[PDB]
């Protein structure tokens, strides 16, 4: 291998350059902005405790005060 | 100073160091080169 030793270390020297060349060159950067995670809960309607006012009394009518 | 005539010494020198500095200008020419390959554009402006 006396005329095929040099052509063949010179590729493989470099395609192991260009390998650390791409590995290295995309590392810089690549983390230009945060996005906070999203964790609600499910908004839904099923078995609502019901209250119930009730106003009653001798008279015609009444005044009524009451905090919903 | 070997002893050799003026003509004889050209072409001694010539053969003798011709490649290396052909050699050394390459060395330094593709070392340079290689800041071409980084990200940093002042590094990268000096390649060329």
């Amino acid at each position: 291998l006396g005329r095929i030793w040099l052509p063949v270390l010179i590729v493989v020297a470099v395609a192991a350059g260009a390998l650390i060349v791409m590995n290295v060159r995309t590392v810089f950067g690549s983390n230009p902005v945060v996005v906070t995670e999203k964790t609600s809960d499910n908004a839904e309607d099923f078995n609502p405790k019901v209250v119930t006012y009730e106003i009653f009394g001798s008279g015609s009518s009444a005044v009524i005060n009451y905090m919903d | 100073r070997a002893g050799e005539d003026r003509e004889s010494a050209y072409y001694t020198m010539f053969h003798g160091t011709a490649h290396v500095v052909l050699a050394s200008g390459l060395t330094i020419a593709g070392a340079t080169l290689c800041l071409h390959f980084t990200r940093l554009p002042y590094f990268q402006t000096m390649g060329v």
